[PDB]
């Protein structure tokens, strides 16, 4: 089946097919060009005429071109071949070490898993954060969002869990750049190769990488997110291993899609979105989920468009995770870091029969005193901190302690700091905030619980600053 | 490339294509011709396999412009009229080829003067008097035009007439007369 | 646009609020946000008419004094402020009202006050003729004479 | 929301108000309490006069918006005919 | 904005209530025990 | 012949619907009758959407385009340093034509990942608050977000100064050559500013590409990626460019015009869906490369204006996730008077830290440290910390036109932060400073020399320096 | 060439042309009627129509109706004729006193200049105003915000700088009065002929007025800053002049760009302007500037909707400012005239740059005395009753008698010189004149006018 | 017909708002392009010159005079609205009413704080 162009307007062409149109999420080759140019269908227009998003920039097409019609979507090289190798939005090798020769591609456009192929297992995933394994601990198989505004500290964060979960980690993992920095890209594979995850030299590498980043045409924002999620169906269906999946940035799969909808003529919805904008989440997270065949932990990177949390984006994907992590730009302004907001973030698992009544309750008497604080915050900063009783002056205390105490060094995030990363255990959490919270450290000053591991550092931070 | 457009107006896709080929049949004085072949190529439109093929929107526009291409070559029609035909055809807009037929007709109705005036009367009036009325009412023209009467009858009006001289109209019927004066009756 | 297009159509607009069912007033007819075209001297005659007026201005003066009171509290009161206040809080709960068809939601029974009660028991309130007595008293009765049965019937008891 | 801005906003200017006569009260009566409620009551004055002043950038931020979504909601159904 | 802090709710005006609703729980106390 | 020839079929909005050009290629060059240029956009089945690189006045329906046969590029070069060009890379300066015989086109791609490696060297703004708390690195992209009149451009310019010592000196890898891209701003002020730069003999190594507020919307919409182009030719030919991008902000309000005026639906604040990929695609064509495609290098600086102070705005939080770090200036500390108005509690250069010279770390980490307990003070030991983090910011106050060598900014961060004005009061600082640079700068240039060739503060050269300190601010008022 | 009107749809206009189109931004003269309408040609919308909008009003319209092409943009008459006049948007007399008699007419529509063109220092425009002079100069060729309306003396302070000008420069005034009441342009006509701006009688008027009233279509209020902005380039281009360029008000200038847009048919942006409101602010403002033959400074009435000032109209103005005048009426009850508000007045050039170092120290320390003394006023020591007194007798010096006003107040009218006023400034601030009571500094020019009235 | 006999009327617009409404309907209808509230882009050039009609004549035209009384409803005293902007803009001044002030018992419940009138004494007796 051969067509041609008739039409080009920024990331949509229209193709005209005499014999055999193709059906829709099909690739076709464009004709003529120095590298390969793929439009994938999205639309039966009529009159033999279909509507297509290229993965690439369309400058030089010119109407009349031949199309060639591939037969089937885009197809991805998927096997343990694409360990330790970074592929584009359509498969290509972009680390200039040659063809990837794996034995099956897959296509990128799949159907999720069926009711039937659920898991509902629930055990926990320790971190070693300190906020995030009191108040909304992760869980393995499950999926975790990381929502924030820009420059609040998704990165660090995704960096972190990287290292403190994937670096240890039994199975295989991916990761997919979806519309962020290149350069962070060029970081995150050095970084994995200093670091031996990646190894250039034989088949030990342990995590596929791909990158589809801010410089691509939305096309390729928007399918590339599909072709991570792909490698990790491999690994989860084809190998029933362990798969870990980290997302960065997910919101600009939706945005893309937001730069397309304009040119494929449909009315907008609300915030000039996509109409189809949870659906085509849907579609697309759904496919991000454990089964029975083989397990996926999934961490995305959401971002937060003007800080705006109900933002259409953002307040779709918050139904689609079962653990939500949202930083906050105030809390980061105080220097508290990572700016995760402590009555803002959830799990599923924070339940006493998962978690224990020792965490659970702990956890629930955190959030209580710094819920506490927050709803005295309009009087004190009016009227100041005199006017409160001594009981509110008492909750105020702890509660300030309890919000530095959440804050933790990332090891990360030293170069930017000097200061050591500490890796903090879940009793070591649960103890400290327990002590705090019992009162057994209303003696120290509020700066000693800043930017710690354990309460032990805390003590000694009280005692060097005396 | 100044056009030659024509005396009445007509718009949307009918009116477009009519006035493109009434000024492309005006550069070459083949006005009549153009007319006639439009006639003829519309009673052809309206054969039933050849509308049920033409406005049949799953074959490919290739053959059916291809068809009526070959259909026009069967005629030995004006370069003008086979250009317009596979105009509408690669554009898409067959469908409308008889309302442009009859813009370009009704184009061509004021071309040669042929005004068009309508009497409504209550019940049909005989001939002496519709004489009278051609002879009193081709009066009411310029140089050079020519009634088109329609001699309508509702008993409605039941009295009177009312004339629609092309956009002139005149009332002489007598219903609005009795409800003028009751009007004044009234107010 | 609906609400404040009907406005104009309208001879005497009722608004209920619900800052005032919250309150646990029903009606939670707003008073300084209904009108009547016929409230009016000349039409409901003058005692009506300053009896209105006259309990709109002290909810007016209530709203102006709760703010003060939020800063300063209430001892660092004036004491004629102190006394717009009590019979403002008296004439709020007096505006209630129990309803024959709300006997349901409230388990009391259906009064219908004549137009000369309101006006006098309103006039009374007013004149610091109750100053003494309870503000639960008057909340969910009929005429005053039922606030002053309720008076001596919760001082009866406790 | 627009309208939950507009009742803090008026709240808080009539906080400000109201901390602004108490302290002028007090600068009169103070012709060692009354030094200390003067300025607790400046200082509470500033404070609600900063909140003011970061809530009419917040109130007029929102009020823009407002107008820009109701203009958006009206363009896109005049389009959609 | 006459009563803005109270029809603003938060902690301005749900302490204004709380301080009239003692002060007047007080005040009906002392007027019926006087009856 | 509609092949290579069209007829304007309407005009008006900025767009040109043109009738022909069956062969035209998308986002190519077309050319107007009127001498006009455009840029074919929207390929249609009967017409090409064009939009015009100047004024609509100048196009009539029936006027003829022809086609250049060549996507949308701009003169690249040597050649093109010191001239002042238009968006398209005319000459506007009255020198005469650009002797240029390389062209680039303006929407080419970044580079990859593999092409590049992690920021190295530094770039050297020679603004003290900037050099010793927010360094930059060659490849960077660091954004200059702030209110109306809060001196971004001022920061810009010194920059640009700046790069005058290694530009004379023989040291071919440690010369940088600047862009200057201004979009939107006053005609007047472009000729001020090179008027500045000339005087300061910057315009040398200086382009200057100018598309200011009376110029049609979609020639400033194509100014930064022509000047980022013109930069390009440096990063990919082994040299270090600068740009700057003066501003961002009035970009995407040009891009925002053309969006509206083409029918297609806005979103936050009437923007278009792709705001967002506008600077994205733009700023990520800053970028250090490997050794393997030359070791060159190309530095960012967008300038970003907010409304009172919010940067949690649309635009500013699309620049701040795509830049490697902002400069935050405060109009609250502009109108007291400290000017860099920098706040360096929000000011952050993820990436330029280990860029950062050894001699500047060695005093910028005790600098930052101090200055950080200042902000969090603000007994007798959180009085120290006041007066040493007052004499701290009186020290990073600096004046205008004038950036300091990375040695000296040294010198007297060094004399600030080991304690020796501790007993001067703080309305003298900036008054020693001077003084002291001054002395400095005469008695003692082989200290300074040496320091430069160190690149590190030696322990000899750390005794030098307290010697010197010691003996100047003893003989001071 | 001629067409003919295919459509009218309130005030916007399609016109139909058999031959040759009319450029975009052209005039065309609606023919047969009983006052001149003139359309402005604002799309090409193909087979051959063009769209426009109407300068008048388009009543009785109707559709074949003759249009003829002018050939150009709408021209105005420039020249010395104009002065004393007053001429809409279209360039008709519209005061009653005949043909406007000049020998030249321009468009409308013109270029900004050249970067060739443009002077690259900047330099004072000195008004012989001391509070404007010291502490927040006009630029030669820049844009001045004057904020304050009503009852502050913002007319007095108008006919005072065309006033100042004329004499110290030598350079003459336009006065676009943009979305002008017609009430309050009455006003203004006759309390510029009694002050003696405009002069009735003689050829020695200076200032040209160019109204464009707002019972106007918005295309007429749209282009009457062009039209006043085209008389001060003639002033500027041919005659080597400093001139200065009023615009009351630049929101309405928005306001009328808005509405012509959303006439037009185009996606409103954000908040509700025109997509295109700073490409038109830009293109009306860069034409006011320095050139190698003169220069035209422009004060601009600013309005700011719902006192937002990110609000887009007042934001996109803002960025062309090059200095802000605040008549405050605080300042205007206290007596002292004209009502600058003193701390309020910014300058972009009050830079020791530009204006030197012994100006802007002496600005500096008048500033910061004024703040002293406020910060004083809040709780009202040694030296604190020094700074009042010298504050007290800065406020009193910074009035100043205006030459227009003269027949109203009797006294005369100073123009201080710049180096008079930064003396001054100077030796008040040094204490060269404590013993002098501050009563002594009200309404005086130099210095030693306030010696020779404490000397009384 | 009067201000142009050398008479003088006064004339009360009771209320602007709904004239505003009934222009905006006809203009929707008539797919007119909707601006901000949906009001097309000529609604300021309608009240504008409904009120410049409202004019003092000089003796050499009889001396009549027309004095025009716009009424305009805000919507919970939101004077930023569209319509009640452009014709604070149009007019020589604004009585403004508080329903605050009614309810305190002033009555006519004039806000003389936001009232205004840019003629001022020029309007009053020597006595008043
Ligand atoms: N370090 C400084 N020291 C003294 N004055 C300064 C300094 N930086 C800037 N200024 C002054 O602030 C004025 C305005 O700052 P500048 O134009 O450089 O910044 P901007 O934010 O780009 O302003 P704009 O809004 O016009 O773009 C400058 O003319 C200069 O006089
Ligand atoms: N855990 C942290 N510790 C210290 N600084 C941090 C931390 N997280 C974020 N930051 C600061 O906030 C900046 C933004 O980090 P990043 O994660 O890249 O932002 P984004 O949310 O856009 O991905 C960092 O450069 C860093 O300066
Ligand atoms: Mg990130
Ligand atoms: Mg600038």
């Amino acid at each position: 089946a051969t067509g041609r162009i008739v039409a080009v307007i920024g990331a949509v062409v229209d193709v005209q097919f005499d014999e055999g149109l193709p059906p829709i999420l099909n690739a076709l080759e464009v004709q003529g060009r120095e590298t390969r140019l793929v439009l994938e269908v999205a639309q039966h227009l009529g009159e033999s005429t279909v509507r297509t998003i290229a993965m690439d920039g369309t400058e030089g097409l010119v109407r009349g071109q031949k199309v060639l019609d591939s037969g089937a979507p885009i197809k991805i090289p998927v096997g343990p071949e694409t360990l330790g190798r970074i592929m584009n939005v359509i498969g290509e090798p972009i680390d200039e070490r040659g063809p990837i020769k794996t034995k099956q591609f897959a296509p990128i456009h799949a159907e999720a898993p069926e009711f039937m192929e659920m898991s509902v297992e629930q055990e926990i995933l320790v971190t070693g954060i300190k906020v995030v394994d009191l108040l909304a601990p992760y869980a393995k198989g499950g999926k975790i969002g990381l929502f924030g505004g820009a420059g609040v500290g998704k990165t660090v964060l995704i960096m972190e869990l990287i290292n403190n979960v994937a670096k240890a980690h039994g199975g295989y993992s991916v990761f997919a750049g979806v519309g962020e920095r290149t350069r962070e890209g060029n970081d995150l594979y050095h970084e994995m190769i200093e670091s031996g995850v990646i190894n250039l030299k034989d088949a030990t590498s342990k995590v596929a990488l791909v990158y589809g980043q801010m410089n691509e045409p939305p096309g390729a924002r928007a399918r590339v997110a599909l072709t991570g999620l792909t490698v990790a169906e491999y690994f989860r269906d084809q190998e029933g291993q362990d798969v870990l999946l980290f997302i960065d940035n997910i919101f600009r799969f939706t945005q893309a899609g937001s730069e397309v909808s304009a040119l494929l003529g449909r009315i907008p919805s609300a915030v000039g979105y996509q109409p189809t904008l949870a659906t085509d989440m849907g579609t697309m997270q759904e496919r991000i989920t454990t089964t029975k065949k083989g397990s996926i932990t999934s961490v995305q990177a959401i971002y937060v468009p003007a800080d705006d949390l109900t933002d259409p984006a953002p307040a779709t994907t918050f139904a689609h995770l079962d653990a939500t992590t949202v930083l906050s730009r105030a809390i980061a302004e105080l220097g508290i870091y990572p700016a995760v907001d402590p009555l803002d973030s959830t799990s599923r698992i924070m339940d006493p029969n998962i978690v224990g009544s020792e965490h659970y309750d702990v956890a629930r008497g955190v959030q209580k005193i710094l819920q506490d604080y927050k709803s005295l915050q309009d009087i004190i900063a009016i009227l100041g901190m005199d006017e409160l009783s001594e009981e509110d002056k008492l909750t105020v205390s702890r509660a300030r302690k309890i919000q530095r105490f959440l804050s933790q060094p990332f090891q990360v995030a030293e170069v930017f700091t000097g200061h050591m990363g500490k890796l903090v255990p879940l009793k070591e959490t649960i103890k400290g905030f327990q002590q705090i919270l019992a009162g057994e450290y209303d003696h120290l000053p509020e700066q000693a619980f800043y930017m710690v591991g354990p309460i032990e550092e805390a003590v000694a931070k009280a005692d060097k600053l005396a | 490339a100044k056009l030659v457009r024509p005396p009445v107006q007509v718009y949307g896709i009918e009116g477009r294509y009519a006035t493109a080929l009434y000024s492309a049949a005006s550069k070459q004085n083949k006005l009549e011709q153009v007319e006639k072949e439009l006639l003829r190529v519309a009673q052809i439109l309206k054969e039933p396999k050849v509308a049920a093929s033409v406005l049949n929107p799953y074959v490919k526009r290739s053959i059916k412009v291809k068809s009526l291409n070959d259909i026009t070559a069967k005629e030995r029609f004006s370069p003008l009229t086979t250009n317009l035909i596979n105009l509408l055809a690669e554009n898409g807009r067959l469908s409308n080829t008889q309302g442009v037929v009859s813009a370009f007709s009704t184009m061509m109705s004021v071309h040669r003067g042929e005004v068009p005036c309508t009497v409504t009367s209550a019940s049909p009036l005989e001939e002496a008097t519709l004489s009278e009325l051609k002879t009193v009412l081709k009066s009411f023209l310029s140089q050079g035009q020519v009634l088109k009467l329609e001699a309508k009858t509702d008993p409605s009006i039941l009295g009177g007439m009312i004339v629609r001289i092309g956009e002139k109209y005149v009332d002489m019927s007598v219903k609005t007369k009795i409800q003028k004066l009751g009007r004044a009756m009234r107010e | 646009p609906a609400p404040a297009t009907t406005f104009a159509h309208l001879d005497a607009t009722t608004v209920l609020s619900r800052a005032i069912a919250e309150l646990g007033i029903y009606p939670a007819v707003d008073p300084l946000d209904s009108t009547s075209r016929i409230m009016d001297p000349n039409i409901v005659g003058s005692e009506h008419y300053d009896v209105a007026r006259g309990v709109q201005k002290i909810l007016q003066d209530y709203k102006s004094l709760q703010d003060i009171i939020a800063i300063l509290g209430m001892d660092e009161l004036s004491e004629e402020d102190k006394l717009t206040v009590s019979r403002a809080r008296k004439i709020q709960r007096f505006l209630s009202q129990p309803f024959q068809v709300a006997e349901v939601f409230t388990g009391h029974m259906g009064k219908l006050v004549p137009l000369k009660e309101t006006i006098k028991g309103f006039q009374q309130i007013l004149a610091g003729e109750y100053d003494h007595l309870p503000e639960q008293a008057f909340y969910m009765v009929g005429p005053i004479e039922e606030a002053v049965a309720k008076a001596d019937k919760l001082a009866e008891e406790h | 929301t627009l309208k939950d801005i507009t009742r803090r906003l008026k709240s808080i200017k009539n906080i400000q108000k109201i901390t602004k006569s108490m302290k002028m009260v007090a600068a009169a009566k103070y012709a060692s309490e009354q030094s200390a409620r003067m300025t607790a009551m400046d200082n509470a004055s500033k404070n609600a006069s900063e909140m003011i002043d970061k809530l009419t950038l917040t109130f007029n931020r929102t009020r823009q918006a407002v107008i820009t979504k109701e203009l958006i909601e009206i363009i896109s159904g005049a389009a959609a005919l | 904005g006459a009563g803005s802090i109270r029809e603003a709710g938060g902690a301005f005006g749900k302490r204004e209530q709380a301080e009239e609703e003692r002060y007047f729980r007080a005040q009906s106390r002392e007027q019926l025990a006087a009856l | 012949d509609l092949e290579e020839t069209g007829r304007v079929l309407s005009i008006g909005d900025g767009i040109a619907r043109v009738h022909g050009l069956r062969n035209v290629q998308a986002e190519e060059m077309v050319e107007f009758s009127s001498g006009l240029k455009g840029m074919s956009l929207n390929l249609e089945p009967d017409n090409v959407g064009v939009v015009v690189f100047g004024n609509d006045k100048l196009i009539k329906e029936g006027d003829i385009v022809k086609r250049t046969g060549a996507i949308v590029d701009v003169p690249v070069g040597e050649e093109l340093l010191g001239r002042v060009v238009d968006a398209l890379g005319n000459a506007i300066d009255g020198k005469g034509p650009i002797g240029s015989k390389t062209r680039r086109r303006v929407g080419l791609k970044a580079p990859g990942i593999i092409p590049r490696i992690s920021v190295r060297e530094p770039m050297q703004t020679g603004i003290k608050a900037v050099d010793s708390l927010v360094p930059i690195g060659r490849g960077q992209r660091e954004l200059i977000i702030g209110d109306r009149q809060t001196g971004k451009t001022s920061i810009a310019i010194d920059t640009i100064i700046n790069q005058k010592r290694f530009n004379d000196g023989s040291d071919e890898k440690k010369k940088l050559y600047c862009i200057y891209v201004a979009i939107g701003q006053k005609r007047s002020t472009v000729a001020q500013l090179v008027k500045r730069l000339t005087d300061a003999d910057a315009m040398k190594y200086t382009i200057v590409v100018s598309a200011t507020a009376s110029d049609a919307a979609p020639l400033q919409y194509l100014a930064p990626y022509s000047g980022c182009s013109m930069g390009e030719y440096f990063r990919d030919n082994g040299k270090h460019a600068l740009i700057i991008y003066d501003d961002l902000s009035k970009q995407a309000v040009a891009y925002r015009q053309m969006s509206l005026l083409l029918r297609r639906p806005p979103g936050r604040e009437a923007y278009p869906g792709d705001v967002f990929y506008l600077h994205s695609r733009l700023l990520e064509r800053a970028a250090k490369m490997n050794d393997a495609f030359g070791g060159g290098s190309l530095t960012a600086l967008p300038v970003i204006e907010t409304q009172a102070g919010d940067v949690s705005a649309y635009i500013p939080t699309n620049v701040i996730s795509i830049t490697d770090g902002q400069i935050f200036l405060e109009t609250e500390l502009f109108y007291k008077g400290i000017r860099p108005a920098i706040n360096v509690g929000l000011s952050v250069s993820r990436v330029g830290s280990a860029a950062q010279t050894r001699a500047m770390k060695q005093v910028a980490g005790t600098m930052k440290l101090e200055l950080a307990q200042y902000r969090e003070v603000a007994d007798a030991a959180t009085q120290q910390l006041l007066s040493r983090g007052v004499r701290l910011t009186e020290l990073l106050k600096q004046g205008q036109y004038s950036p300091m060598a990375i040695e000296e900014q040294v010198a007297v961060i060094y004399a600030g932060v080991r304690g020796y004005l501790d007993k001067l009061e703080p309305s003298k600082i900036t008054k020693f400073e001077n003084a002291f640079l001054s002395h400095v700068v005469s008695q003692h240039q082989a200290l300074l020399g040496t320091i430069r060739a160190d690149g590190k503060i030696s322990e000899q050269s750390d005794a030098k320096l307290k010697e010197i300190v010691t003996n100047f601010l003893a003989g001071f008022e």
